[PDB]
């Protein structure tokens, strides 16, 4: 009994979401920071920023330094989840368009460094749809570093349509700085909302405080903040908005599949947690499209941790047993088994 | 005991064609049994021939005779799914994989041979019908192929007599509908969606969509359904024979013609497959016609149709294809029911 | 069945240390801020926030229902700040408890059960005399001066050598330096005359001299040297020989190099010209309280000194425990 | 599990400072719990603890244990049987008795607090002022609360050795005190009757930091009290100033023998003296009791027919139990006192 329980770690650009399989919540979410004990990982470093040079291992969703990323794993398995991984099977999450190396870097790591009993890498945007319970659709993942619009059909993505934007949460916050300091006055992102028509809204152009400083009125900068996603012009990026990135994406597909896509548009990520992005992605996509098709925009509320939910719902599956990689396989086919088994 | 059930979990596929049964069932046996080298090689030879109905017999009979060394789940479940297996030239995706892997394996055999001088001579046999605009002597294969891929310059107008010799070329299924362009991963496996190993993914290229007009009586996809795509009856092969006959006429009692011509034909066959233009079963089928055999009978030449002895490598990767193809379908099913068991 | 483990928690003014019994290693050490600290100068002042440190302790850091729990307490704690420790664990946390004096725990770590221990933490520096492994009420002496304050001092002193460590992250820099570079000097005065993060300072011997003389800070209290003697002379002449020969430095702020030789000297001269003075400093003094508790929780006999859940069925904390 | 409370006594009954007293206290708990009709036995043995008859009752306990060995165990009887022959007591290290008695006094006080009419003490004044007028008390017209009654009753120290000497001499017992004449000093402490300053008190039984005297026992006085009566907790002497209560009382007995309630009123006083003196640390139950229980001092009560209950309450249970708890812990934490004084010796 007690078939061992799996651990799922969404290695994101901004935070690390870890938990155990068959759960409805991430047990521990912590920043992906390794500051440098011979190192400090996690919120602890955030506390000792003073004498430590913080570095972020995952940049734009993909792993740049593997020396510190190994430490977001000792920490995760060992000190934020307090489990030895040798015992427990470990799924990992991966970003769209992940190069080959990183998929072979992971396998090396957790089966050699961590001697896990099983591994598995998956596109983070697929798992997101898995929460919605769909197997075919368009998932607009919006993390803190990278927002993508990845089409998924019958369980698989179409690498040719995966579209990317280097605009994100970190960025909106950063942009907001300009404007807040531009009003002559950490942040109240929990008051910002995406308008249906920014221009009308700007033609109407609430109370936030902490003890130090002062009570502050959230300016017209509230909708301007997420309007960066829609018009990245505010950030002076000519890269197309989220409305467009999505449409353009849909059309890099065979015209047979699109209807499904237009009707299965999942919005994923915390940058999509803004109220009202729902009605906007819609108004905007409907405009760019055959009036006949159905545009359904689907935003579930567990979205911030959607990636995780689907992953649990996947490792918490009896039929996932076969898919995992047994250590011997690795011991046989090397790390290449990643491609042969994790398609 | 974990491996047996998996293939029992793969045998519930709604979309399993015939080419998919063989691969998993042999895989079921490759583990259950483990002196049987004569069977598995004979399954590959038939699989290359697309002669699966004879193979299935051998597989269903190999179980009765060796049911003692297996389990009863294997021995029932095959003879339960075998008579309900119909091929489909559109959804045959495993098959396409096999042959794209052989196209890379047969050109390496001709990259292993050093005389690519047969090709130069042909140009002099090319210039008699209609250089090839090339001034770098034919030295590598990337120019031998290009010059042979150039035979498309011999258009309908110069191959048409042979088109009026065939009784099968009139019966062609390609639809006159201009469906446009698909950014594919691989070319033999044109589809937008196929899990593809990082072993077999290549630069994004745009490949045409092909439509079968199924109205035709006696059309190729109909008569022989094992061959995928819409089955590629190649009309551009007739223009090859113009040069080939003419090559037989000018260079004739060559001690090594039967060797020299198989180099030209196989490579032609393996260039056309790798690049997505056509499928093996159809390059071959055009040439099988009696008036096209005759020409090689007039010089006593026997056509080695791209057949290789050591195709285990390509066989196995299709098992790993269908295995992951089938199982992921099963988890996909599970999710659908459990989530629809959430609403 | 397995022998389920017990848990050891030293709820501190500045840092909490939890781990698991027997382990040579405390598993977790974590700032207690909830930003509001529950424990005050050694005595819990806001209990509610401390209930939270506990949730984190039992659950988030360590991952109660089947594990026994030994919270640690302080010398001369108001005792109603004892029953409550009993109540929350048994009731809110339905633990299957024993509360101990940190000091007793340190001496215990020493491997002995009688002496006088100096425990400088961040909230309070206590000099407690323990005999027969018992905290002695008539002699316990304390000082509301301790490490946290010393960090502040390093701030001011540098504040005038010109470096400035104003920010919060910057404050941690100061703590980092105090923790290591600065030291206790054997002859302060000679060393403030040899005078005449590593941006260097000559305020290395003065920061810990504040422990010996709190005048810098502006506190009217005697140096830890004397809180010790004083406390001693409130002990039976008879047991003094031992207390003098069993003095253990403990607590984190005693990690300043060289407090030992000094404690010996200052006391020595203050001491009876004839007694035997011995100071025992463990290198693990940082965490000596905990280790002390692990041993115990793993002692076979202590197993009945605990409190049954049915025995609980909060005034048993005075009568079954010390 | 309960077998850790049984082992605990198997292990508490093995300490090197266990004596006659602690055995009786722990055993009963052990019987009261090993078993779960036998109510009398914990009262019969109890009565004897207040009388310091640890001797007979140990044995009766260990007779019940065997007779009811059926509902008890081989181990408890074995152990219990091994420890008893080898038992002695030391006043200096007899400290469970002291808690009991310290707690008993507070019990005899509420009793006296429940005894309303405190006029009895006021009248006593008119007898003191005629014993040592030169030191006459001249205070509240009425002693209204026991705290007032207690302080004055503690003022008989004013009656010098001079008005008591006719009485101290005839005793054969008083010449046998063993308080050394070495003035050892004062030592600060947490509980008064349990003078030992290093005693494991419960935080509930803690009083302010008061400075208690250190007294020494001159072991060489032939016939030392401590030698004759070792169960009595700390005794270097016998209650001298009791001889003074008697002067004030001899003059009172004879003046109010006319009253019919003197039987009550004399015990109200003697009981209060016994209580406050034990609470305040001056003496021990028996130090005071053995004096008035003297041939010459009992005559006065005989002449006027007074029967004294020298403060003997038969509901001394709460006090018993509380002490049973004392030893329990005292014994475990002082038996590991050496588990770590032996593990440590395995590091060196």
């Amino acid at each position: 009994e007690e078939e061992i329980a799996a651990l799922v770690i969404d290695n994101g650009s901004g935070m690390c979401k870890a938990g155990f399989a068959g759960d409805d919540a991430p047990r521990a979410v912590f920043p992906s920071i390794v500051g440098r004990k011979d190192s400090y990982v996690g919120d602890e470093a955030q506390s000792k920023r003073g004498i430590l040079t913080l570095k972020y291992p995952i940049e734009h969703g993909i792993v740049t330094n593997w020396d510190d990323m190994e430490k977001i794993w000792h920490h995760t398995f060992y000190n934020e989840l307090r489990v030895a991984p040798e015992e427990h099977p470990v799924l990992l999450t991966e970003a769209p368009l992940n190069p080959k190396a990183n998929r072979e870097k992971m396998t090396q790591i957790m089966f050699e460094t961590f001697n896990t009993p099983a591994m598995y890498v998956a596109i983070q945007a697929v798992l997101s749809l898995y929460a919605s319970g769909r197997t075919t659709g368009i998932v607009m993942d919006s993390g803190d570093g990278v927002t993508h619009t990845v089409p998924i059909y019958e369980g698989y993505a179409l690498p040719h349509a995966i579209l990317r934007l280097d605009l994100a949460g970190r960025d909106l916050t950063d942009y907001l700085m300009k404007i807040l300091t531009e009003r002559g006055y950490d942040i109240k992102e929990k008051l910002c909302y995406v308008a249906l028509d920014f221009e009308q809204e700007m033609a109407t152009a609430k109370s936030y405080e902490l003890p130090d400083g002062q009570v502050i009125t959230i300016g017209n900068e509230r909708f301007r903040c997420p309007e960066a996603l829609f018009q990245p012009s505010f950030l002076g990026m000519e890269s197309c908005g989220i409305h467009e990135t999505t449409f353009n994406s849909i059309m890099k597909c065979d015209v047979d599949i699109r209807k499904d896509l237009y009707a299965n548009t999942v919005l994923s990520g915390g940058t999509t947690m803004y109220p009202g992005i729902a009605d906007r992605m819609q108004k905007e996509i409907t405009a760019l499209a055959p009036s006949t098709m159905k545009i359904k925009i689907i935003a579930p509320p567990e979205r911030k941790y959607s990636v995780w939910i689907g992953g649990s719902i996947l490792a918490s599956l009896s039929t996932f047993q076969q898919m995992w990689i047994s250590k011997q396989e690795y011991d046989e086919s090397g790390p290449s088994i990643v491609h042969r088994k994790c398609f | 005991q974990k491996i047996e059930l998996s293939i029992s979990l793969s045998l519930d596929s709604p979309k399993l064609d015939e080419s998919d049964f063989i691969l998993l069932s042999v895989k079921y046996l490759e583990k259950s049994l483990g002196e049987f080298s004569g069977f598995f090689e004979d399954i590959e030879k038939l699989y290359f021939k697309q002669n699966y109905k004879e193979a299935i017999e051998k597989i269903l009979d190999f179980c009765k005779k060796n049911e003692s060394l297996l389990s009863e789940q294997v021995v029932q479940r095959l003879a339960e799914v075998a008579p309900r297996l119909k091929s489909n030239p559109k959804d045959n995706e495993s098959r396409r994989l096999y042959e794209t892997l052989y196209a890379d394996h047969l050109e390496s055999v001709i990259k292993q041979e050093s005389d690519l001088s047969v090709f130069n001579e042909l140009r002099d046999s090319y210039n008699a019908v209609k250089a090839v605009t090339h001034e770098t002597e034919i030295k590598t294969l990337d120019e031998a192929k290009q010059f042979i891929l150039s035979f498309v310059m011999l258009n309908d107008n110069v191959e048409l007599p042979l088109k009026a010799q065939s009784e099968r070329y009139p019966k062609k299924d390609r639809s006159r509908e201009e469906l446009g362009n698909t950014p594919s991963a691989n070319p033999g496996i044109m589809k937008p969606n196929s899990p593809n190993f990082t072993d077999n993914l290549v630069p994004v290229r745009d490949v045409p969509k092909i439509a079968i007009n199924e109205k035709v009586a006696g059309g190729y996809s109909k008569t022989k359904p094992t061959t995928p795509f819409v089955a590629s009856l190649s009309g551009t092969t007739y223009s090859l024979m113009v040069v080939l006959t003419d090559y037989i006429e000018k260079h004739k009692t060559d001690k090594d013609i039967e060797k020299k011509v198989n180099q030209i034909i196989n490579l032609w066959i393996s260039s056309y497959i790798k690049e997505g233009y056509h499928s093996y079963s159809e390059v071959v089928d055009v040439l099988t016609e009696p008036f096209l055999q005759s020409i090689f009978d007039k010089a006593n030449i026997k056509l080695n149709y791209g057949v290789l002895d050591d195709t285990h490598a390509e066989f196995r990767k299709a098992q790993d294809y269908v295995f992951g193809l089938t199982i992921q379908s099963a988890m996909h099913h599970e999710l659908q029911e459990r989530f629809k068991n959430k609403e």
